[PDB]
RNA sequence: GAAAGCGGCUCUCUGGCCUGUAACUGACACUGAGGCUCGAAAGCGUGGGGAGCAAACAGGAUUAGAUACCCUGGUAGUCCACGCCGUAAACGAUGAGUGCUAGAUGUAGGGAGCUAUAAGUUCUCUGUAUCGCAGCUAACGCAAUAAGCACUCCGCCUGGG
RNA sequence: GGUGCAUGGUUGUCGUCAGCUCGUGUCGUGAGAUGUUGGGUUAAGUCCCGCAACGAGCGCAACCCCUAUUGUUAGUUGCCA
């Protein structure tokens, strides 16, 4: 594609294996439409691979995604990374090409309990109005204490 | 000893609820539906209300704290004057859950519902300016939210009395938690087998709370 | 990354070390006086350094000194400092002044608890137990925020290990800190020690402003 | 103040957002070797705080066995989930003859001898219930001889 | 209806329950290996019928690619008599018989009262839900058409590939 | 010099996030729930309403400079109305 940086950042460079990264990336070249820039950037160190760190970072045209992932072998790296490439690519297959996914309340009596015609005197001085809406349990039905303009206890009352 | 069903009838003490969702262990009391309230007549109630007649008394002589919760609606004002007569304090406002088990929260309750409030009650409510305000936000509110009263009570009471366990499942739990006895006024809503009292009364009538929790804390009374 | 407390006090929201001002020389009298409480606090190696404030004056010098107890640290009966303090004079040939001046209470200082739990910690003492310990004994001396900081590296090991008991009110965001700050590396062959111990008994701290 | 026990620093993890959080747990048995037997849960960060957790629930849940002179009103059985143990008085005096995590619990009941093996699993946290469990299922002689009606003469 | 399943309409001969009932037999009961029957869905045999649908395949997008999803079609096949396979998530991954019992609850169709100057309620049986007593399990949950408490007929099951 | 997946300390980042936590307590065999669920609002876990809860922090927010209005100082080398 367009442009690489191939480093090898502890060890020195071997365009066999390295080789096989550009042949894998060759398959990134399979899923390509403008391979804008990748760098290789790896890591090994002493005592007998207790790592393999491995880098590519991908800048493409509209998406950027770097790997610096391990495995006990740098070659296991560079063949279990780039095969996470490629699955990273079937993660991005619709992550690209799938841009498409695809007054008055008109209601009954508030309270439940029924309260006889006394308890409305009660009941309307429950929850603050000067009726008492209290289904009747002494009179047959539904009654309501009013008060009357001249102070004494009303009756809101159908009666 | 006794203040009977010959006047607690219009008061609203011995009746049930609306006639849904009542519970199959309490049927031997609750009898008749009409008009949207369960009425309960005089034959087993007027005994079975005089055996907390008899208790209330008994739990009273003994030189013991009593508690009232009256957290319902038509009910805390009773619970306010009966604390009163009763002498050891009232619970009327939404019940707090996490009280007894956990000290710090009551004895902070204390410390600020009164010994914070000796700052407002002395001389450091004038020498602070506006933002003092919301300090007594804190203060002029959270006290009589989690006012407690509890500040009188060095030791968990003797009775807890309670207008409705089923609306306050939370200190019935509380209160066994420990061993202390409770008193209620327990209707169709709740099966009071685990309560220690049998009151089939129901709050939003007029007088059922003032008449049952006022000859219960006259049995405090005299029992004090 | 963390915010040091007395890194943004003791310069100017804190008043100065170097309580004291000249003309063209200032960073020179300044930062020699500096290399010169470094030889005050190496050559207090059989004492406790609490804190010093050497100065520069309109005698062209008055060394202000700390101590963390007269008794022991000033001499046999005060002369460690005095014939120490005529030893400075001839390390840099001048006046030169002695401040006999307990830093009061240094169970709440945080130079002789954590520098002296991890002098223990040389001696080793179980951390986690020296940390309830000393801010037990402290927390228990007042102190209204008060934490500390150990770091690991145990015949090599890791970078650090947690902190137990690293408690206390101390709003290090806001800007009211008054905290008696220290930190410490205890170099060993199994590793080093960060001891970091912050006390907050005073509330507030700017020192910035007159008339 | 009780006679202690410990049965096992437990292994738990939170699992935060960005990592691992080390949770610590615990859990004892208690007591003072008469027929009362407790139990602790120490939900922790560390060792002594477990012990202090260790004492907060050790405190609850402490009952009396129907102790008949060291040792058991008959043989009976625990089961809560995979804790099944099943408790036999036999000869006693003569080797406290347990499990591991029950072992301590007839030392903090005081019974002489026991014949308990258990089924089910070995798991602690379902050993302790069935334990609890292995005593609640005990009816004793002197309800046989009261709540049963009668002073039945298999012990009068 | 044992399930599989069963819905234009009308006839033909056709089981199976439940409600009542003792009129009557006087235990005739429950099962159930074996053996037997029925039985999804396709497909297979012969012979028809061949609308619409659609395996197979083609054409056009699709993309790196499309033997796929979409579209255009379009063969087998779907339907009718007439024989077969005997395997389905067979399910509710919950065998059959019967006994027990908190209740809130659906709806059928009877039996009975019922409410009477037409209204509208209560009990009883098989049905099929939903919550939830007890019980209950690893938990989830079940709970009167028990994942609760019993017994008789059978069957399965032994760590994974 | 080597050895910063061996060293301390400093150190850049997410993230100037608004979230993170913890104690008491209850509940759940157990990890786990509680705060943190809540009603709008904010930049805010801001407060606030119900709440098994309550409190404590860690906090943006709060305290620090600088500039943005006026008095106390008034000629120094700088201001002349």
């Amino acid at each position: 594609m367009i442009k690489f940086n191939i480093r090898g950042e502890n060890v020195e460079v071997t365009d066999a294996i390295r080789a096989y990264v550009e042949d894998k990336i060759g398959k990134l070249d399979k899923y390509f439409n403008d391979g804008h820039e990748v760098t290789a950037y790896v890591n090994l160190k002493v005592y007998t691979e207790k790592r393999a760190k491995v880098e590519v970072t991908l800048p493409a045209k509209n998406v950027t995604l770097r790997a610096e992932d391990t495995s006990q072998d740098m070659y296991s790296s560079i063949d279990f990374v780039e095969e996470k490439l490629e699955r990273q690519i079937r993660k991005y297959k619709t992550r690209m090409n799938r841009k498409p996914r695809n007054d008055i309340v008109r209601t009954k009596h508030v309270a439940l309990k029924p309260m006889d015609a006394e308890e409305a005197v009660l009941q309307m001085d429950m929850l603050g109005h000067d009726f008492y809406v209290f289904t009747d349990a002494d009179s047959n039905g539904t009654h309501v204490v009013y008060r009357r303009t001249d102070g004494r206890y009303g009756l809101i009352e159908t009666e | 000893s006794v203040i009977s069903m010959k006047q607690l009838l219009e008061a609203g003490v011995h009746f049930g609820h609306q006639t849904r969702r009542w519970n199959p262990k309490m049927k031997p009391y609750i009898f008749t539906e009409r008009n949207g309230i369960h009425v309960i007549d005089l034959q087993k109630t007027v005994k079975l209300v005089d055996d907390a007649y008899n208790y209330v008394k008994n739990a009273s002589q003994e030189g013991a704290v009593v508690l009232f919760v009256g957290t319902k609606k038509q009910a805390a004002e009773a619970v306010k004057e009966e604390a009163l007569r009763a002498g050891q304090y009232y619970v009327n406002h939404r019940w707090l859950g996490g009280m007894l088990t956990n000290w710090n929260t009551i004895q902070t309750r204390v410390t600020r519902l009164k010994e914070i409030n000796k700052m407002e009650e002395e001389g450091t409510f004038e020498v602070l300016p506006k933002k003092e305000v919301v300090l007594l936000n804190k203060e002029r509110e959270r006290l009589e939210k989690f006012i407690g009263g509890i500040a009188d009570m060095p030791r968990i009471p003797d009775v807890m009395y309670i207008v409705d366990p089923h609306a306050e499942q939370i200190a019935v739990k509380e209160a066994k938690t420990l061993g202390i006895p409770v008193v209620a006024m327990v209707d169709t809503n709740a099966d009071p087998e685990p309560i220690d009292v049998v009151i089939p009364a129901n709050d939003d009538a007029i007088r059922a709370v003032k008449l049952i929790t006022a000859k219960m804390a006259d049995a405090i009374i005299e029992g004090r | 990354q963390k915010v040091h407390p007395i890194g943004m006090r003791v310069g100017v929201i804190r008043d100065w070390d170097a309580k004291w001002y000249a003309e063209k020389e200032y960073a020179d009298y300044l930062h020699e006086d500096l290399a010169i409480r470094q030889l005050i606090q190496t050559k207090l190696a059989d004492a406790s350094v609490s804190l010093i404030e050497t100065e520069r004056a309109i005698n062209k010098v008055i060394v202000t000194l700390h101590t963390a107890k007269p008794g022991m640290v000033i001499g046999k009966s005060g002369a460690n400092v005095d014939a120490l303090r005529a030893e400075l004079n001839k390390l840099t040939g001048k006046q030169v002044h002695i401040n006999i001046v307990e830093i009061k209470k240094p169970d709440l200082d945080a130079h002789l608890v954590g520098e002296g739990i991890a002098k223990q910690l040389e001696a080793r003492i179980a951390f986690r137990r020296a940390q309830k310990q000393a801010i037990q004994r402290a927390m228990r001396a007042g102190a209204k925020g008060i934490k500390t900081q150990v770091s690991g590296r145990l015949n090599g090991a890791d970078i650090a290990r947690a902190e137990g008991y690293s408690e206390g009110t101390v709003p290090l965001h806001t800007l009211r800190a008054d905290i008696d700050y220290a930190w410490e590396e205890a170099d060993t062959t199994y590793g080093k020690l960060g001891v970091k111990v912050w006390i907050y008994r005073g509330e507030v701290l700017p020192t910035k402003k007159s008339v | 103040e009780f006679e202690e026990r410990v049965v096992s620093i437990n292994r738990v993890t939170k699992v935060v957002k960005g990592g691992r959080r080390l949770r610590f747990a615990a859990l004892v048995v208690v007591g003072d070797r008469n027929g009362r037997v407790g139990f602790g849960t120490g939900k922790a960060q560390e060792v002594p705080e477990a012990i202090r957790k260790a004492i907060e629930a050790a405190k609850k849940n402490l009952i009396t066995v129907p102790m008949v002179g060291t040792t058991l009103p008959h043989e009976a059985l625990g089961v809560f989930g995979g804790g099944k143990i099943l408790l036999k008085p036999a000869v006693e005096g003569a080797g406290v003859a347990a499990g591991g995590a029950v072992r301590a619990v007839l030392e903090l009941a005081g019974v002489a001898d026991v014949t308990s093996k258990s089924l089910g699993s070995n798991t602690p946290i379902n050993v302790v219930r069935a334990t609890v469990d292995g005593l609640t299922q005990l009816k004793r002689a002197e309800e046989v001889a009261a709540l049963r009606g009668k002073s039945v003469s298999d012990f009068a």
